[PDB]
């Protein structure tokens, strides 16, 4: 039954799951850090959305702080 | 099995048109149709 | 062996009561004087609009086709529409009233009929495909091909079997339209959280088949069904062993059946079926 599944394994393209899901965005998930930074006793980063992660958008409020 | 897998529409066709002949191509699709429309369930079907 | 026997030549010609018209019927012609390249003198068709098209729905075009531009995305209502044709030297327009001329030959009836739309009638077929598996688990065999299976559903128009698609809506892609009609015919959705995703999952490859001319018996000479084929392959089969099928809207009974060569189903699916067992390598 192993040899005959391997030898059964061995033998325009579209997307479609707007219509079943509806507007689910697949992309755009981009990596945002954790605000309290690992190993810096309690020292809080300021925290951003996931949309203002990037420096190609804006963000005129984000004020990161300075820690060595 | 094995020995089924050389199993075609033309020789059932032949089949059909053995034993019942019909003398039309529209009754002999009707009767393929219908053959093929009694075996379409596999768990109605038992075959001794 | 045969003699003087043409294989080619096999023109479609529909039948001449019109489906669901309380019996009015067209014009008989032969196979020889079907398409418009052959001449055909006394070829004489009937005009006939359906009393359910002639109310003006939502789905369909008005009753004057002027102004109405063909061969290119057109904007109705601020919807999009495609509006063309498969064929290579296009749609023609006939000058003495406004209403289009069918390039894949005349049917013997004019007008729009039970068709909605003056043209093309864009439809998407969803062909959702698995491999036939044994209990044991091995894939079967004939003649020296693997053997496909596809959802099949049941109309509630002519009561005999066909393959899940539809109209396209205005203002969609046909990438929405064949899931629409794959979620309201063959799954009866509306009309999971674990099933759906699995659903999307099955959804999120598919391949586009073929674009072919419907042999319809609903067509007529101003109004004609042009559709492109989607294909689901469930290699695997995981996703297509979650999906729980039941009848709904135009669809009475919906199943998983056997692609063969003998297959009896609605208009010009079998060649649909030859295209999707071409394209995967399957039995036909
Ligand atoms: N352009 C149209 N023409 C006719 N009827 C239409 C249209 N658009 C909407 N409708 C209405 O919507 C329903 C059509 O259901 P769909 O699922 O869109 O199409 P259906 O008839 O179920 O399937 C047609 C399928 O058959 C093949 O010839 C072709 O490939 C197409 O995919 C009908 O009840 C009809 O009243
Ligand atoms: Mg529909
Ligand atoms: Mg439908
Ligand atoms: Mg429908």
């Amino acid at each position: 039954i192993s040899f005959r599944f391997s030898l059964d394994q061995q033998a325009n393209r579209l997307n479609s799951a707007v219509a079943v899901h509806g507007h689910t965005a697949e992309a755009a998930e981009w990596y945002v850090p954790p605000e309290e930074y690992p190993k810096s006793g309690g020292v809080k980063r300021y925290l951003i959305d996931a949309s203002m992660v990037p420096l190609s958008i804006m963000c005129p409020s984000y004020d990161p702080v300075e820690y060595t | 099995l094995t020995r089924f897998k050389s199993y075609t529409i033309d020789d059932l066709r032949q089949k059909v048109a053995q034993t019942f002949n019909p003398k039309s191509s529209q009754q002999l699709t009707n009767l393929l149709d219908s053959a093929l429309e009694c075996v379409q369930d596999p768990n109605l079907v038992v075959v001794y | 062996v045969h003699g003087h026997t043409a294989e080619a030549a096999e023109w479609y010609v529909p039948p001449e009561e019109y489906p669901k018209s309380g019996g009015v019927k067209r014009y008989l012609i032969d196979a020889s004087m079907v398409p418009l390249s052959i001449m055909c003198p006394s070829y004489d068709p009937v005009e006939y609009t359906h009393p359910s098209v002639a109310a003006q729905p939502v789905w369909a075009d008005p009753a004057d086709p002027r102004k109405i531009k063909f061969n290119v995305k057109d904007e109705v209502n601020g919807k999009v529409v495609d509006r063309t044709s498969c064929h290579p030297s296009g749609i023609s327009i006939d000058s003495n009233t406004g209403r289009p001329i069918n390039p894949w030959g005349r049917t013997g009836m004019t007008g729009r009929g039970l068709l909605g739309k003056w043209g093309v009638n864009q439809a998407a077929d969803t062909v959702v495909t698995r491999w036939k598996r044994s209990p044991d688990g091995s894939i079967l065999e004939r003649d020296g091909k693997k053997v496909l299976e596809f959802v099949a559903i049941q109309r509630q128009d002519n009561k005999m079997w066909a393959i899940p698609g539809g109209f396209v809506d205005n203002g969609e892609d046909v990438a929405l339209t064949s899931g629409r009609e794959f979620m309201e015919e063959a799954l009866g959705m509306g009309t999971s959280a674990e099933s759906k995703d699995s659903l999307a999952a099955l959804f999120s490859s598919g391949t586009i088949v073929a674009r072919i001319y419907c042999e319809d018996p609903r067509n007529t000479d101003n109004a004609w069904v042009e559709t492109t084929c989607v294909n689901f392959h469930d290699e695997s089969g995981r996703h297509a062993a979650r999906l729980k099928l039941q009848g709904g809207d135009d669809a009475e009974h919906a199943r998983w059946m056997m692609v063969h060569g003998g297959l009896n189903l609605f208009a010009s699916h079998r060649t649909l079926l030859q295209h999707v067992t071409s394209a995967l390598n399957a039995y036909f």
